[PDB]
RNA sequence: UCAAAGCUUAGAUACCCUGGA
DNA sequence: CTCCAGGGTATCTAAGCTTTGA
């Protein structure tokens, strides 16, 4: 009723780990081993550098990574040695296979990696070189290997010197561990679905995700791919892949919806209860023209429109200076929504992300950020009287999922960031024949 | 008590009357209303029409002043309709956003002529007229030959047919020439990325010396039309 | 591009309108 | 009935910075 607001408690927002293991700091993956594993077959491809750059490779990914002997921190557990040791996944790689790539023209880079890349003995590549070189491969490298089974992990030489400042060597090695068992077929985590049930109370924890994000550069034209997700605590069937404008055209948009109805269909075919369709820009009449074709009253749904770019601002209490809790929601209900007219914009949810946060002592200690919190809004069009705690707890687990950044001091929707990084990618496809139904962990 | 930079109205913005006069040059006549917001005439140009509301109880003063600006345009006009139109600000919310901000940005300037007799030429506020909403700019600096300034732009938003303006801290660079350093960057991050304590009580100045109480701020766009609003300090649920 | 955040810049897009072809 | 160019206001995507994650 009216504008009000409220703090959602971080022991709400829980995730999964193995044996059912709910906590909602992801970090804790080394406390309660993650959730699905895959065995990690490693292969380093170096490209032109120095003696030192090789010294650290070696460092990174062996003496870390394998030798139980070092006993590396590995936060939040007392248990000490490589991955094998903390997490419980079949780390497998050697110090002699890593293969010394040399380049001497444009293109030799694709070609070289491929050359060296090997498909039987190895599920995850690693690929070391300079930004100069990355910046402009990697993306026509993921393109490359777009739906096989040789997913890289790519980094830079800044990232390996960052190893020798002993603050870094505590902080860098375990979000790039998660990744790694998340690129060989891992899960390290999912999101509990049982806030779902404070959207409505009216349906069950399943349901439907999907956002629709725009990359631009293109060669300068606009592009976007589609994204989809679902949580029912045993699945996760996180598949992304996929316009003179920041919107999906009418007979886009009735195809893309489609296209996730008959993916969910695939999955498990019980007619998806709920479709919440999250969008990094505004519910342009094409897309609205669609829903209600395609939805129209067989389907509830909740599109949810996620401005980042806001000027809104948050501070309050006057005591611990004007700092802001982290999970702060002001809920403005609208009272003009929906006399089953046409006007579907149900109320606007304007949450912060990132602000004061307590995280575990590892011995819990406050914790802050620097500059002020960004919050986000949350303009929400809905067919029914959604909860709008429920959705803002549901856009923070969105949040979450993210195997890139193992923390809470994030704000953006993981499936937005991945719908704009497969847009951005579209780019060097040639094929789009298994392009259908791809993993996030090929652009992850 | 979790109090924002978000002035909201309280009831539903009531219903918007304002007179329209018709001119034969758009492009002339954005100009127009961007001069003539000083003097009291809050306009917006839609539909070959200029729909403005007024502060003047003058209706020869009123139609003297419009009719000079017009010609110092070179436009054909016509005559004032006298509540040409009536606006429901949800229904068209371009129509209400810009005739709030020609409002705001008449009050700015009415009060900057008494919120700068202290001041010196590197804290007098101004309105800078480029491509932007109201910006006011209170702050400037030269650091290492580049001109930049802190001051606090707001906006404006209609939500359930309620207005809901928006102020904020923001450092913009008048440099014709571009940047290309390190050091710069590192000043402008230095100096523009604050504590939210610098942030909300560079607010609570901004608010306080345009409306006195920062609790409220009253925008008056015309003779009985005055938008009364609030910031939030939401407490809990 | 190990990841993120909060800044500033450039351009572009959306909503309403105007002109021309 | 269809684009391109313009205007005002508000966002969005992408680049360059700094800091942060013991
Ligand atoms: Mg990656």
């Amino acid at each position: 009723m009216s504008e009000y607001a409220t703090i959602l408690p971080e022991n709400k927002i829980n995730v999964i780990f193995r044996s059912n293991n709910k906590y909602h700091v992801p970090e804790f993956i080394t406390v309660f081993k993650p959730y699905e594993g895959r065995d990690i077959n490693l292969q380093v491809l170096v490209v032109n550098g120095d003696n030192e750059i090789y010294d650290l490779t070696k460092l990174l990914f062996y003496e870390i990574y394998v030798k139980d002997d070092t006993k590396y921190p590995w936060p939040y557990t007392k248990t000490r040695g490589g991955i094998s040791r903390v997490f419980g996944i079949r780390y497998n790689f050697d110090p002699s296979t890593i293969s010394r790539i040399n380049i001497n023209s444009e293109n030799d880079f694709i070609s070289s990696i491929s050359n060296q890349l090997d498909m039987n003995r190895f599920n995850v590549a690693v690929i070391i070189a300079n930004r100069k070189l990355t910046k402009e491969f990697h993306d026509k490298t993921k393109a490359a290997l777009i739906g096989s089974r040789i997913r890289t992990q790519f980094v830079t030489f800044t990232t390996l010197k960052r190893l020798k400042n002993r603050k870094y060597k505590a902080t860098i090695p375990l979000p790039l561990a998660v990744q790694l068992i998340a690129k060989a077929g891992g899960t390290p985590w999912i999101v509990d679905s049982s806030i779902y049930n404070d959207l409505s109370k009216n349906v069950s924890s399943n349901g439907m995700l999907m956002g629709i994000a725009f990359a631009r550069t293109r060669k300068d034209k606009i592009t976007y791919s589609v994204g989809y997700f679902t949580t029912l605590n045993n699945y996760y069937q996180r598949f992304d892949v996929q316009t003179e404008g920041l919107y999906v055209p009418k007979e886009a948009m009735v195809k893309t919806l489609e296209s996730g109805i008959g993916w969910y269909k695939n999955i498990i075919g019980i007619t998806p209860p709920l479709l919440i369709i999250f969008k990094t820009s505004p519910m342009h009449k094409d897309e609205k023209e669609a829903i209600e074709a395609v939805l129209g009253k067989d389907i509830k749904w909740v599109f949810i429109h996620a401005q980042y770019n806001t000027p809104v601002r948050i501070f309050g209490n006057k005591e611990d200076d004007y700092k802001v809790n982290r999970g702060t929601v002001i809920i403005k209900k609208r009272k003009r929504w929906n006399p089953n007219n046409g006007d579907y914009l149900h109320s606007e949810i304007v949450i912060t992300a990132t602000g004061k946060y307590r995280k575990p002592s590892t011995k819990t200690e406050e914790r802050y950020i620097s500059g002020t919190p960004r919050p986000i809004t949350l303009n929400v069009y809905s067919s029914f009287d959604v909860n709008p705690i429920g959705v803002a707890e549901l856009t923070l687990s969105q949040i979450k999922a993210d195997w890139e950044h193992p923390d809470i001091r994030k704000r953006k929707i993981t499936v937005l960031k991945y719908a704009n990084r497969m847009a951005k990618i579209i780019q060097y496809i040639n094929n789009l024949s298994s392009v259908p139904s791809v993993d996030v962990r090929d652009v992850l | 008590v979790l109090e924002s930079n978000m002035f909201k109205t309280e009831q539903e913005l009531p219903e918007l009357i304002v007179n329209c006069i018709e001119i034969d040059n758009e492009k002339e006549a954005h100009k127009v209303v961007k001069e003539i917001s000083k003097y009291g005439i809050f306009g917006v140009v839609r539909e070959k029409k200029i729909f403005f509301t007024t502060v003047i109880e003058d209706d020869d003063f009123l139609k003297d002043r419009l009719t000079e600006v017009l010609k110092n345009y070179n436009i054909n006009f016509s005559d004032i309709k006298k509540n040409c139109k009536k606006i429901i600000p949800e229904d068209n919310k371009d129509y209400f956003s810009q005739i709030f901000l020609n409002a705001l940005r008449y009050v700015i300037y009415q009060k900057l002529e008494d919120i700068n007799k202290d001041k010196k030429e590197n804290e007098r506020w101004t309105i800078n007229e480029s491509e932007d909403g109201v910006y006011i700019c209170k702050e400037r600096y030269d650091i290492d030959n580049y001109k930049i300034c802190v001051g606090a732009k707001f906006t404006i938003k209609v939500f359930d047919n309620k207005a809901e303006l928006y102020v904020d801290r923001k450092l913009k660079l008048y440099d014709e020439d571009k940047k290309l350093t390190r050091k710069l960057r590192g000043k402008i991050n230095k100096m523009s990325v604050v504590e939210p304590k610098t942030r909300y009580e560079f607010i609570r100045e901004i608010i306080q010396e345009i409306s006195g109480n920062f609790d409220y701020i009253n925008i008056k766009l015309s003779k009985d039309y005055t938008v009364n609003m609030t910031r939030t300090k939401l407490n809990e649920k």
